[PDB]
RNA sequence: GGCGUAAAGCGCACGCAGGCGGUUUGUUAAGUCAGAUGUGAAAUCCCCGGGCUCAACCUGGGAACUGCAUCUGAUACUGGCAAGCUUGAGUCUCGUAGAGGGGGGUAGAAUUCCAGGUGUAGCGGUGAAAUGCGUAGAGAUCUGGAGGAAUACCGGUGGCGAAGGCGGCCCCCUGGACGAAGACUGACGCUCAGGUGCGAAAGCGUGGGGAGCAAACAGGAUUAGAUACCCUGGUAGUCCACGCCGUAAACGAUGUCGACUUGGAGGUUGUGCCGGCGUGGCUUCCGGAGCUAACGCGUUAAGUCGACCGCCUGGGGA
């Protein structure tokens, strides 16, 4: 992907300038109407090596870990972890998925026993309502945990919208070592960042370019 | 008033150092280009230059290793209200010649090992880490 | 404060040009003229503190000028204090 | 080593002595540095040997005395001297806003008092009362007159001042700040013991003034008591001129000056180019790094530095 793709979808349109964080200083272009311009420029070639680290990290069998969990970006990640064998989160990032990833694993085991009961009947010989109770429980382990549920362990890698708004995964995984490829609006913080990609976070055409991008190479990085 | 242009100019680095600015400027002197030529010939900065007739300008191009300050710490020791001299065989050890002092000797603005080496004293600049 | 006309009468009086106003003299004189000048101000107004503040800080200018011209040259400090009518 | 809150920034300043001193060259060689010479008694400390049966002890030999003086040399830095320079500091021009100060004058609203017209039995006060006031006509309302004090609205974490402080309008005298263009001087600077000045309110002296308010005082209530809180009166004082006092939680509980170090949202005054982008001075709120015991401070620092000053050293006594 290049400098046209990424300006045709709105990559290139930021946030506000009340809101830059000035550790985004340098990958900023300009200003337009009081809202910021990353210079793209330099969103190109950053964005393309972390993509090489990644198809090098999913040639190697390290698992990644989808991060994004925006209301319209959940489906979008979502499929692009369909459609690469992958694991993901698009649900709130609970606080302790991998630095206190001993409990959350019992829990999901718990998904797991109920996932097996779903599909087996075994909401029948109960009184009805207890059986309701073990299908909400279902729905909600589905709507937070039903996209790391197969992982079996800690993962190698992560992939980041809105390092900010996700920057409990970014400081879990700083915790435990972890190297994060997010990206990085100019409104956010990369001080925790190994692989930064500035580009708008928030609109839905410059956010599945990421997607795919990172999709794609880890398809072909696992073609190998 | 400016009393110290020479602590000015190690405050100024240390400040960009830890602003992680690429280079700082500042008023010129003679003397502020003797030290300089000992931080670059030290490997402390990088470069320096002078711009300017009248009023020259002395930049000093600061230099980051793995992104963290190569100037771990340096400070002022002999200061206006304080002047500092020290005999040849008094010349100190900064971070037991890991770092180094500058001194002003009879031969020119110079090192702490260069001073020892000419068999000399002098006032006892700064020390630099 | 002088007007215009004072000034640029005292300026050409002690200046060594029409344009030379930052000289020692020239200074001198102006806050000479001033003090003078204010000396009847503060026979009518001797509870005026806050304008005799700024009084006193042309007389402290002045003196620092006047000395300053002393250790830079005599005798053009001799000729100032002699036709400026001070006694140091 | 400390000084926002633990003890600690003088109430604020001007400023002599003292301390410190932007940048270039020359010159000096005082400080500084180097070498040498004389002296720094011996003993003692230190080392390597010896004999006391060993150690104490003694003792051979060897190093130190870190200073002073003089002579001979270097001249980077500091000092002196000379000439400069303009970036600091200052002067001039034009303009800008301002409760900055001193004096005089005046306007309107309100309270109180005096005289009067209408008029009658209440007013006033409070939790409730009572003291007080009213038929000798109050309270209410309308008019005329006197006097003192303060200036509603504007009004603003707005402005001006060194601090204390400064608020209606006009005039006279007067200080400072900031901005933009250039010129001019050419380090004339910064800090400051002692000194000196200014310094809220209360208070003191002399002479005035005195509407309102109000220490004291008197009465009425409250209460177990109530030298109070509440009520009704009310004198110093509050006001003015001059002199004195010199203190406040005189506070940002944060000394002054200079330089440097990521960001966001307000106010006010300048000024630039075409409501829009630049560039100035002071000012509000948040917050980054950093700092901090924490609370927090955070380009207006409590951050990183330099110059000088003031102060602290457990609580009580004090």
């Amino acid at each position: 992907v290049s400098m046209r793709d990424m300006l045709k979808a709105g990559v290139h349109f930021g946030h506000q300038t009340r809101y830059w964080n000035p550790k985004m200083k340098p990958f900023i272009f300009g200003a337009r109407n009081k809202v910021h311009i990353i210079n793209l420029e330099k969103t190109v070639p950053m964005f393309n090596e972390a993509l090489a680290e990644l198809n090098k990290i999913a040639s190697r069998k390290g698992k990644i870990l989808f991060v994004g969990t925006k209301r319209a970006a959940s489906e979008a990640v979502k499929d692009a972890a369909l459609s690469c064998d992958q694991f993901f989160v698009n649900h709130r990032w609970l606080g302790g998925m991998l630095t206190n990833w001993k409990t959350v694993r019992q829990s999901i085991k718990r998904l797991k026993d109920l996932e097996t009961q779903s599909q087996d009947g075994t909401f029948d010989k109960l009184t009805k309502k207890e059986a309701l109770m073990r299908t909400r429980e279902l729905e909600k382990l589905e709507n937070s945990l039903g996209g790391i549920k197969d992982m079996g362990g800690l993962p190698d890698a992560l992939f980041v919208i809105d390092a900010d708004h996700e920057h409990i995964a970014i400081k879990e995984a700083n915790n435990l070592g972890i190297p994060v490829f997010a990206i990085v609006d100019t409104n956010s913080d990369p001080d925790g960042v190994d692989f930064v990609i500035p580009g708008n976070d928030d609109a839905i055409r410059a956010v599945t370019l990421y997607l795919g991008a990172v999709a794609a190479t880890v398809r072909e990085g696992r073609s190998q | 008033s400016m009393q110290d242009p020479i602590a000015d100019m190690l405050t100024r680095i240390r400040n960009g150092q830890a602003a992680n600015k690429a280079a700082v400027t500042m008023p010129s002197s003679k003397l502020k280009v003797a030290i300089a030529n000992v931080l670059k010939e030290e490997g402390f900065i990088e470069d320096f230059k002078v711009e300017g007739d009248t009023k020259p300008e002395l930049e000093l191009t600061l230099k980051y290793f793995q992104g963290k300050a190569v100037v771990e710490s340096i400070q002022r020791v002999s200061r206006p209200g304080l002047r500092i001299y020290k005999r040849k065989d008094e010349l100190p050890k900064v971070m037991a010649g890991l770092g180094i002092a500058v001194v002003s000797t009879s031969k020119g603005v110079m090192t702490d090992r260069a001073a020892r080496q000419a068999g000399l004293g002098g006032e006892i600049i700064c020390y630099v880490a | 404060s002088l007007s215009t006309e004072a000034t640029a009468k005292i300026v050409s009086e002690f200046g060594r040009d029409a344009n030379d106003t930052g000289s020692t003299e020239v200074q001198v004189a102006l806050l000479t003229a001033q003090i003078n000048h204010l000396q009847g101000h503060f026979a009518e107004h001797k509870k005026d503190h806050h304008s005799r503040r700024g009084l006193l800080r042309m007389v402290s200018q002045r003196r620092k000028l006047l000395d300053y011209l002393k250790r830079k040259d005599v005798a053009r400090y001799t000729q100032l204090i002699e036709r400026l009518g001070l006694r140091r």
